């Protein structure tokens, strides 16, 4: 997870569920916490912040 | 001939977000 990730297990795919306590999985990065829309400007080489 | 390289040849470390942080990073540089 340098990049894009391509090869992915068989895994199924839910809908957002914005402003709101739940469990999220990108790409296997686990975790809990709400989701809001956001302002930043990530190049089209990142995929995620620190 | 031989001249400098001043302050050249900086490229970007990762491939991680980061805005208003001072990063200190170890990797081949000029």
């Amino acid at each position: 997870l340098n990049a894009p990730a391509t090869v992915c297990g068989p895994k199924l795919s839910t809908d957002l569920i914005k402003n709101q306590c739940v469990n999220f999985n990108f790409n296997g990065l686990t975790g809990t916490g709400v989701l809001t829309p956001s302002s930043k400007r990530f190049q089209p080489f990142q995929q995620f912040g620190r | 001939t031989q001249h400098t390289s001043s302050m050249r040849g900086v490229y970007y470390p990762d491939e991680i977000f980061r805005s208003d942080t001072l990063y200190l990073t170890q990797d081949l540089f000029l």
